[PDB]
């Protein structure tokens, strides 16, 4: 329906379904449909050197997870919008669910992903 | 040497998270299905000691006892070793996404070899 | 009582500082908006390496109108992810600077655990 | 307007350290002086409200009051600005090393203008 | 009652248990040795990511022989850098790994507040 | 006289000479006839990006200092020898003293950098 809310659940449900032994999203050219340029290139350089920040993966904030339960649970709340800047809360799991807040900005007609946070205390 | 016992030592004794010592754990259930092997302090660097126990390269679907020695990954320069219990791999920890234990392995996809024992 | 509350209360108070020769982030009544886990590496980085991105870590700019943030200062009810309440702020009464308050509660009060701007990360 | 005095002025009411206002630091020092800058929220966008306020862009050998404008550099994303004492760059913090503030700046080496009134 | 006696001691304790079903860092007795805003970090980023670089934060190693390296650990005089102490200390009777030890003196006890390694930065 | 001591006084009164408003050692091709050829790549792409890490300086540990007293209060202690790796204390300033560990490791004939430690807590 080309909210923010609808342009996550797309998002994530490729994202994992291109998260494997195989393959990684991050590695695919379709990631910059749906994440902003400038953020790919700098996430990118942070895997390709010190790793992804953190250490745990950049759009999930875990480290390992089970692709199956993951994919059939993802659930996202309505965006809470700071100016032109989409804030959409997503919740992973069936079980003690990964809470992240993904932020995205109108690129042309579509949401494009410009930052992912998680819940952690200031680091 | 029992493959499977060695697989199900691993499953019985993972940690909720890694800890830092893939090699170890793996080392220990191998221990236990009867196998000594020659320590090496890295993950990556298990091979020859696997060779010379009376492993072998191994190509193709996974099968229970099988043993992934992973090469480096960005952040991880010592690599990475498992074993599988007949559905997932099992380390130090207990691993659901698979072999890689980690974003900066599937991101980055370093070599890897499975072993098998006969 | 509320998260909303909390993030209100502490920054009136910590705009109001702002004509205080010491910056607030020093004064150990921050303690009663900022957790104290918070505090500390906030107070150790400002220390070694100034804010992080070089701004103000509380307004996230680097320069603003005292008197008209402390008169537009504009809260959404607190999102909930989890255990931690997430909290939108703006400021000012044109072009507003948004901020996202993250918030835990400690004993019956909410306290700040973090901060976040709206900039993309690249 | 005396330059001087806003200088002396920024000279005096620092900071220990940098605490993310260089720019808020400067303008009211300059204030202090008596020029009232239209306000902006990041130091690299203050060249247009200098020039307003009827500062000129300087070339050379700094003298006490001049302002600098620097552009963003790695972690820096907005820029930084200070105020020169007679012998040091003077923002939220006193600059013993220079006008740029850091290592990621003298690394970088951003764009900078200087400013002059009159 | 040195900063070298409590690094050989913690290591003692660290490597004893070993055998234990339960990982030392989860062991509250770590905190006679760990300072508690370390125990605290390392707590919570073994739960979120693992250690750092993916080996054992004490013992730099991802595995090692436990009997060799209880029977040989070796650590020098410390040296003061400022009000931090610096212990070298080497593990095993033969390729000997070696860290540094970083301690600080809490109360009348010498705490661990970080162990680095000697690998090259790259 | 060819001590890693030698190598680390060596390193930091070159290097304060080129930290300034027009030059960073970093920078300098020279930076590789005392530092490790894989730090300066890493640090280089650090710089460049995040910028460097913690936020100070990579070889001194601060953001700011004056760069005549620091040049003339350079301290260091004799080296511990871990192994193959001479870890040298040197202390920075002729009042509050920043404190630093530089590793250096035999390369040819030379000690090169190969790391520098703060005295901060585990991070």
């Amino acid at each position: 329906q080309n909210s923010p809310e609808a342009a996550a659940i797309s998002f994530y449900t490729w994202f994992i379904q291109h998260d494997s032994d195989q393959t990684y999203p991050l590695s695919e050219p379709d990631i910059e449909r749906y994440v902003a340029t400038d953020t790919v290139g700098r996430l990118r350089n942070d895997y390709a050197h010190a790793g992804p920040p953190n250490g745990v993966d950049y759009f999930l904030k875990v480290q390992d997870y089970d692709s199956r339960d993951w994919l059939a649970h993802i659930q996202v709340q309505r965006a809470l919008m700071l100016g032109d800047v989409a804030v959409v809360p997503v919740s992973f799991g069936s079980q003690d669910p990964v809470h992240v807040l993904v932020f995205l900005k109108r690129v042309d007609a579509t949401w494009k992903i410009i930052k992912i946070d998680d819940t952690w205390e200031y680091r | 040497y029992k493959g499977i016992s060695a697989a199900n030592y691993a499953a019985s004794n993972i940690e909720p998270n890694s800890v830092g010592r893939c090699a170890e754990y793996v080392r220990k259930a191998i221990e236990w299905g009867g196998i000594s092997l020659q320590r090496t302090r890295s993950a990556k660097d298990y091979g020859p000691s696997l060779l010379a126990a009376g492993f072998h390269e191994a190509i193709g679907s996974p099968m229970k006892g099988d043993v992934i020695v992973i090469q480096p990954a960005p952040g991880h320069p010592h690599g990475h070793m498992a074993i599988y219990d007949g559905s997932h791999w099992i380390s130090d920890f207990k691993q659901l996404h698979g072999f890689y234990p980690g974003p900066a392995y599937r991101s980055a996809k370093p070599a890897y070899k499975t072993y098998r024992y006969h």
